[PDB]
């Protein structure tokens, strides 16, 4: 029950739901997708495998060069975690192909020339999902948010209110394909069916039709049915279809022989169609009302004469068949259709398209498709028929096949992958019957529609483009040569690769800037659902439908959780104990209540099998034995929350956790709150910050350790065993061999995460939890990340909050805060920036980096050195000089007087000139690492020695340890030998220590021989060794870390949902303090409650003090030293205050020593776990406030610090959990007001974070000129804002000093000016 | 910023971005305490 | 760009770098008749074609 | 609801001085806000002590079954998951049409 | 502008001014050797366009420069722009001041 580290910190599970389904890896989605991706995989797992397999084969004709494709062999982690973020370089593996070439001979029964199979070709070096889990490339952290967008099927949009501009709205319908076409199908009550692609115009449905060969007489005789009419004893009879009867109204004593059966006079509704299916009405006498408006489906004339009538598909009229009831004829097949339900509605479309043949029908589609030259054929069947019909390039999957079939009510959920005529046809005949009022319409709401992406799926479809772009790059050389010519390695590319893999990774609107600072703002930024996915839901198309939540969401998505800013409305994340699809859906956990018993065994639905079943929600009572105590339950029909009977209820939620994400459950009493604080919330998760020493806090979920110790943060263990060699580097574990494998020994190499750099500016923490000397287990930390103590997620921090306005230092947002915290580093964010110089080469000769600092003052010297870099460990703040760069002058730049000189004298002793690169403005640190490289092929200066020397140490220095293990191992076999043949203890401590004969003998050899060609190596690596790009030869890096402690101004928060940003600093005691002694740090107000709805300010903070007051009497039980048994009845009383709900106790070793430990730890309050959907209440909180004697009212009274009196109502004080973001104003804090403008013209020069400057626009150009003030306006227009001389010629002026201005001229005038001289305009000005 | 100015700016004390414009010329100067400043204008052009 | 057409190439100073002095502000060469002038009168200086 | 809160949160503080009891305005702070008022509404305070009352659903038209608790306590989750919807509207309005 | 190279920086107006008196001296050339009216109108067609190329091409397709697909500058593009009048109103010189 309890392990190694449990020995030390435990967190007070609490669930009100008795679960058989626990907690599984926080972040499965993501990791095991990584593990699918880039490994040795025998079949097709999605990932290199199932990309690689839907481009390959790659086949071209004559002469069949087909490349097939076996495996692929990759590459482990060659460096450490913890260089790899320090020298920023990508932490990447390369990637080795195994492809295979089958030379055939030109036209020959597959006589194969060569079946030649080459291994480990360079497709590029992937980028490598680190061991806490991001893709670490350019130095920043970037991970993919797994996407979302419409799932491949058909959906029926409403949306109305936008376009009716009437009454006579209507709705649409798009028909989803996966890699394909998008189609669009409308059907208007403007009695038109049309149909078109995304890039056309309005065109009838007719135009497919007729374009598909099929005629007028083809298309009426599937649409419509064949009933047989006839005309017996000389008398119209008719096979009255009931079920072709449905909404119509009767005007004519309907019939049967003398027996009226639906009287005239009420109609038709859905009764009196089974009072005429009792009677079977197929063939009774009816006048020839009804018929004359039906087309014929046939060819009938005078037999008995000899007279043409007419053609195909016509009504006929009252003495046309009047003439077909004398002349000779006694059968009549017209197409059965009405005006009220069905109608003859393509019947009405074919007359809206000018023709009616294929031919003109395809020249209508080539005037959409291509309008340009008179039209032929060549163009129609090729663009057209390869689009939809073509397979090569069309597809469909099981999912959209599915969605098809379900959706157009038939039972095969499989079929073709392309859409054929019978298709065109069918699906038309859906909008058709969708028409008519016959069916209904869908909702994209639906999750059936919605294609829920992981970051697989994503990744072989992009990539599946860049196959493309170097698939038809390839089919050329493929097609030529015949014999033995195309080798290995000379037909593949790698930059169309290299562009690619890092634009998915990493450049993609897929792929985000994961914003490093907090284990949990990691994972919120990595796997959530993001529309803003490539071919997802846009901010220009996605409108209020869209957004609209469902109680179909409860399980897999979270409309809550979108965060605020930017992709806001459009993200509705994944869940936990969501599991993306083999392919598109997502299954979601429900448990088989079978008629009565709650069986435990967990079932997978989908959207729209949970849409289809009786499912209860996590607030279903269960007692005793788990099944429902009482005999009715809220549940969801289709997603519908109804009452029903427990003789019906099939399913009912797992755990209150089998609905909500990382960012969902992570909030305590979710249910309490609103959740659009939770959106709000939401993008507050990704940003908390890095504190220094996290204390934990006092209340949670249960996901907190489902955070920090499961999100990569810290070195954790797959094989537990007795740490051993732990360094603030890495940390060597000696493996138990109870879980170990006999593979390699027994050495467990880790990296760590100690202080590097992160994307904004920020710098990942590490904090060592773990003391030396002590085995650990599967599943053991060692160090965990930033905001995190001994396995505890402690995002900001937990500390003293009051309720109390004064009016003026705390308007709701406004924090007061007290001088402690900044005062003591008990909160402090540490931060590293990145900067480099680019190198070499110039028209003239090579480039030094400096080597020295040309003519400048004392203190720009004591910091450079010879090798032209500042001295690490010193001050380098404001704008001081970091890397002097050289640069060659040239000819354009030389001076008359300096001449000859340079032409005499030398060589480089003028030439060359002092064009460094400095600090930027707005950082005060010290410059850290220094990495840099020289010249390959014709070295550089002294630097290429220094840099050699300085990694070779680098490397020994570990390589050296490793083997000083081992060879004390080699020690023990030779004094093991040496005393049975002649012992010698004394003898052998007096020796020096270099004084299976064979055995030895041998091995010892091979491993010198390792030794020298090694070394030699590495110096090879750095004289010539120097792969790099042409250009890139002489070039440096180097990191500036800054100390940063919050400043006023800051954005402090919750979890909850409110803000606040740090205020004017306060004293320490001026606050009101209480009992235990600690005066208030934060002071707000609950004045947005009555406002908004945020009653976290009320509740919250009861509760917290609540959780804290436990702590209090454990604190009161250590203090006092008590034995270990005293508290061990109170850890009891902790797990069982009197109920059967899980807390999971242990009774099963030694409660003395793991148990008063505990105490020691937990004097800082006990962190308590509530449940998400149906936590913990009142009573329960009450129960536990009372064993010994605590202030159940965390309302304490307050002594005001100021001098000693008591407030009036004691308020609410106590605990909580306050939530800073990464937003430290030293990012967006650059000021520039006056600095340097553009050249060519007064172009602004400046973005967000550095060199920042208020946007002056045509708008603000507008508030000038609405306000009283005109002379700022005319400044802010001539002088102050336009004139480039205006401004010097006057700043010239106020810094001399003269307080009045004048205009001058504007050059933009001069520019409009002589333009309009090129015409004839004449510019005057007179007296 | 004084208190009872923020019933005009509609604003409180929290987070309320405001740029300040220096007056380059005695006009701004002029226009800025005369016509432009908080007790010389207690006034509304929608009514008293 | 030529001098006689349009202007001084910088301010007062030939291309040739013949005439510099201040006093021959307005001296035309028997050749290349450029009257050697303050370069923002070469906004003002138009040609023709 | 509101011809309880109203009354009871207006008078009920009753205090002897130069003769007996005589009732004086409610010392209260809600009262103070609800007199001179600063920021913020005494209706939604009102239904922050009295039940919310009525909001939309998730289909447009209003709720058949009302809340009929306070926001002093912690209502009901089902209820508020109603009252879930009710935020979606104010947010997203106030948002576009700036 | 010449760089240290060989290159020039010249402006898309100068390829300009040159196209249309490059082509103005051949018209004059076909006054000097004489050349029938449907030719030396041919080159008027040439110039025609040359005047239109200067100023804002007026409307035909935005005179582009040798090798390099982008629609030359002209002088109506020199005050048209972003937000009506390009430099003066839209982006017009960063503040001073403030």
């Amino acid at each position: 029950v309890y392990s190694y580290t449990e020995k030390k910190r435990i967190r007070k599970d609490f669930g009100k739901r008795p679960q058989v389904l626990d907690v599984p890896y926080l972040l499965s989605i993501q990791l095991d997708s990584f593990q699918k991706f880039i490994e040795q995989d025998p079949e097709g797992q999605y990932g290199l495998e199932a990309a690689f397999r839907s481009v390959f084969p790659i086949q071209s004709y004559s002469g069949n060069s087909e490349l097939q494709y076996v495996s692929y062999r990759l590459g482990e982690p060659v460096f450490d975690v913890q260089e790899c973020q320090i020298r920023g370089v990508t932490y990447s593996a390369p990637l080795r192909v195994k492809l295979r070439l089958v030379i055939y001979e030109r036209e020959a029964p597959e006589g194969t020339v060569k079946d030649i199979k080459e291994q480990e070709v360079y497709m590029g070096e992937i980028p490598l999902m680190t061991d806490n889990g991001t893709f670490v490339i350019n130095g920043t952290e970037r991970v993919i948010v797994s996407q979302l967008h419409r799932s491949p099927g058909v959906f029926f949009d409403s949306d109305k209110g936008k376009t009716h501009s009437s009454g006579k709205v209507l709705y649409n319908a798009r028909i989803i394909p996966y890699r394909g076409s998008w189609l669009d199908f409308e059907f208007d009550p403007k009695d038109n069916l049309f149909v078109r692609i995304d890039r056309r115009r309005k065109l009838p449905a007719t135009i497919i039709l007729r374009a598909l060969n099929y005629t007028t007489e083809q298309i009426l005789d599937l649409f419509f049915e064949k009933v047989i009419f006839e005309i017996r004893d000389n008398k119209l009879q008719m096979e009255l279809v009931p079920e072709r009867l449905r909404g119509e109204t009767a005007s004519f004593d309907i019939e049967a022989n003398g027996k009226v059966y639906v009287e005239k006079g009420r109609r038709i509704t859905a009764r009196h169609i089974r009072q005429l299916e009792k009677d079977d009405v197929k063939l009774i006498e009816v006048p020839v009302e009804y018929i004359a408006g039906k087309v014929v489906a046939k060819d009938y004339i005078d037999e008995s004469t000899g007279e043409l009538i007419c053609a195909a598909n016509m009504e006929l009229s009252l003495d046309l068949l009047a003439k077909l009831s004398q002349s000779g004829h006694k059968r009549i097949e017209t197409l059965f259709t009405n005006d009220l339900d069905h109608g003859p509605y393509i019947s009405e479309t074919l007359r809206v398209d000018p023709t009616n043949d294929r031919l003109s029908a395809l020249v209508e589609i080539y005037r959409m498709m291509r309008p340009g030259e008179p039209p032929t054929r060549e163009a129609a069947e090729s663009l057209f028929e390869n689009l939809f019909f073509s397979e090569d390039r069309y597809d469909l999957s099981a999912v959209g096949r599915m969605k098809f079939n379900r959706s157009l009510l038939r039972e095969e959920i499989e079929g073709s992958g392309i859409l054929s005529k019978d298709d065109i046809i069918d699906v038309m005949k859906k909008l058709i019957d969708i028409r008519n009022g016959k069916g209904e319409v869908d909702d994209i709401d639906h999750l059936g529609n919605r294609r829920i992406r992981s970051v697989g799926e994503m990744a072989e479809n992009q990539f599946r483009v860049g196959l493309v772009r170097v698939e038809r790059a390839v089919k050329e050389r493929l097609s030529l040569g015949d014999l033995d010519t195309l080798m290995p390695q000379d037909m593949i590319n790698a930059k169309p690769i290299s562009a690619a893999v890092k634009e998915f990774f990493g450049s993609s609107q897929l792929s985000q800037f994961m914003d490093q600072n907090n284990p949990l703002s990691e994972i919120t930024h990595k796997r959530r659902i993001s529309a803003l996915g490539p071919g997802g839901l846009t901010r220009e198309r996605a409108g209020f439908e869209v957004r609209d939540v469902h109680p179909t969401h409860y399980g897999r998505v979270c409309p809550i959780e979108t965060p605020e800013g930017p992709n806001i409305g459009l993200i509705n994340s994944l869940s936990v104990y969501a599991q993306t699809n083999e392919y598109g859906f997502l299954e979601t956990p429900y448990r088989k209540v079978t008629d009565g018993v709650v069986t435990d065994e967990i079932h997978y639905l989908s959207a729209i099998e949970e849409g289809n079943y009786v499912i209860a929600q996590a607030n279903s009572n269960l007692d005793e034995e788990g099944h429902f105590v009482e005999d009715l339950v809220t549940c969801r029909s289709k997603g519908e929350s109804s009452l029903f009977s427990r003789d019906q209820v099939d399913y009912m939620d797992v755990s209150t956790q089998q609905v909500v994400s990382v960012g969902a459950s992570l909030i305590p009493f979710l249910e309490h709150d609103d959740a659009n604080r939770a959106l709000m919330g939401a993008n507050m998760q990704r940003q908390a910050v890095p504190t220094l020493r996290a204390d934990k806090p006092l209340v949670g979920t249960g996901m907190e350790r489902a955070v920090a110790v499961d999100s990569g943060v810290t070195a954790v263990a797959k094989r537990g065993g007795v740490v051993q060699y732990v360094d603030a580097s890495r940390i060597v574990i000696k493996v138990n061999e109870d879980e170990m494998y006999p593979g390699e020994a027994g050495i467990d190499i880790y990296n760590l995460t100690k202080y590097t750099r992160s994307n904004q500016n920020t710098c990942i923490n590490q904090m060592p939890c773990v003391s030396l000397g002590e085995p650990v287990e599967r599943g053991d930390v060692l160090a965990d990340g930033p905001s995190t103590d001994l396995g505890e997620l402690a995002l900001g921090q937990n500390m003293r909050v009051a309720f109390m306005p004064w009016n003026g230092y705390n308007f709701e947002d406004s924090i007061l805060v007290s001088e402690r915290v900044v005062q003591e580093d008990r909160f402090t964010t540490i931060h590293i920036q990145e900067l480099a110089c680019v190198s070499r080469d110039t028209k003239l000769g090579p480039e030094e980096i400096t080597a020295d600092i040309p003519n400048v003052g004392e203190a720009a010297l004591s910091k450079l050195d010879e090798s032209g870099i500042v001295y690490i460990g010193a001050e380098v703040t404001g704008g001081d000089i970091l890397v002097g760069k050289v640069t060659p002058k040239g000819e354009t730049q030389l001076t008359p007087e300096e001449k000859l000189l340079r032409a005499i004298f030398g060589e480089k002793a003028s030439d060359v000139k002092d064009s460094s690169l400095r600090v930027p403005n707005g950082v005060s640190g010290t410059v850290i690492d220094v990495q840099v490289f020289t010249r390959d092929g014709v070295e550089k200066d002294k630097r290429a020695l220094e840099i050699e020397e300085m990694q070779l140490k680098q490397a020994k220095k570990d390589l050296s340890e490793e083997l000083q293990i081992l060879e004390a191992g080699l020690f023990s076999r030779i004094r093991a030998v040496l005393v049975a043949g002649g012992v010698e203890a004394e003898k052998l401590d007096k020796l020096p220590r270099d004084r299976q004969l064979e055995q030895l003998a041998e091995q010892y050899d091979e491993l010198k021989h390792e030794f020298e060609k090694k070394l030699e190596a590495k110096r090879r690596k750095i004289t010539q060794g120097d792969d790099l790009a042409p250009g890139v030869l002489k070039i440096v890096k180097v990191y500036l870390a800054v100390k940063r402690r919050i400043q006023p101004g800051d954005k402090m928060a919750g979890r909850h949902g409110n803000k606040g940003v740090i205020s004017k600093i306060n004293p320490i005691e001026d606050m009101p303090y209480d009992e235990n002694g600690t005066p208030v740090d934060i002071v707000l107000n609950p004045l947005g409650v009555p406002s908004r709805m945020n009653i976290g300010q009320i509740l919250e903070t009861h509760l917290g003090m609540a959780a804290k007051g436990i702590g209090d009497k454990i604190n009161a039980m250590l203090k006092q030293q008590q034995e270990v048994a005293k508290l061990r009845e109170f850890i009891q009383r902790a797990y069982d205050l009197g109920a059967d709900v899980r807390q999971k106790v242990d009774l099963s070793t030694f409660s003395d020593e793991e148990v008063m430990r505990l105490a020691e730890n937990l004097r800082k309050g006990m962190p308590i776990a509530t449940p998400v959907f149906d936590g913990a209440k009142e009573a329960e909180i009450k129960e536990l406030l009372k064993l010994g004697d605590l202030p159940t009212s965390g309302q304490i009274r307050l002594y005001d610090g100021r001098t000693g009196e008591q407030f009036e109502r004691p308020v609410t004080v106590g605990y909580m959990y306050m939530l800073k973001l990464n937003h430290l104003v030293d990012d967006k804090m650059h000021a520039r007001s006056t600095g340097s403008y553009s050249l060519v013209t007064q172009q602004p020069l400046g973005g967000k974070a550095q060199f920042g400057g208020q946007r002056f626009g045509e708008m603000e150009v507008w508030a000038l000129e609405a306000y009283g003030a005109a002379y700022t306006l005319q400044e802010m227009l001539t002088v102050k804002s336009d004139d480039v001389n205006g401004r010097t010629k006057m700043y010239k002026n106020i810094v001399d000093g003269n307080h009045q201005m004048e205009p001058g001229m504007p050059e933009s005038f001069n520019v409009l000016l002589k333009e309009i001289r090129s015409l004839g305009i004449n510019i005057e000005l007179e007296d | 910023l004084h208190p009872l100015v923020c019933a005009a700016y509609n604003a409180d004390f929290d987070g309320d971005q405001m740029a300040v414009h220096v007056p380059l010329t005695l006009e701004a100067q002029l226009e800025a305490r005369a016509l432009m400043m908080s007790t010389n204008n207690i006034l509304s052009p929608a009514n008293g | 760009f030529c001098a006689r057409i349009f202007g001084p190439v910088k301010d007062y100073e030939c291309l040739c770098g013949k005439y510099k002095r201040l006093k021959h502000r307005g001296v035309i060469c028997e050749k290349c008749g450029v009257e050697v002038t303050q370069t923002k009168v070469r906004r003002e200086r138009m040609g023709h074609i | 609801v509101s011809k309880a809160m109203m009354d009871n949160l207006q008078t009920e503080t009753v205090i002897n001085r130069d003769g007996q009891e005589e009732k004086q305005v409610s010392f209260n702070s809600i009262y103070m806000m609800a007199d001179s008022g600063a920021r913020g509404s005494a209706a939604q305070i009102r239904q922050l002590a009295g039940m919310r009352g009525l909001m939309a659903k998730p289909d447009g038209s209003i709720i058949e079954t009302p809340i009929t608790a306070n926001f002093r306590e912690g209502l009901n989750v089902l209820q508020y998951f109603i009252s879930t919807h009710g935020a979606r509207k104010g947010l997203a309005d106030t948002a576009l049409k700036t | 502008v010449p760089l240290d190279g060989g290159r020039f920086a010249t402006s898309d107006l100068n390829d300009l001014y040159r196209r249309v008196i490059n082509r103005n001296n051949r018209l004059k050339r076909l006054l000097d050797l004489a050349a029938p009216d449907i030719i030396v109108r041919n080159e008027k067609r040439m110039l025609q366009e040359a005047v239109d190329a200067l100023l804002d091409n007026g409307r035909r397709g935005r005179a582009i420069t040798g090798s390099n697909k982008r629609p030359l500058k002209s002088l109506a593009d020199m005050i048209k722009g972003k937000q009506g009048r390009f430099r003066q109103n839209l982006l017009g010189k960063r503040v001073d001041y403030s």
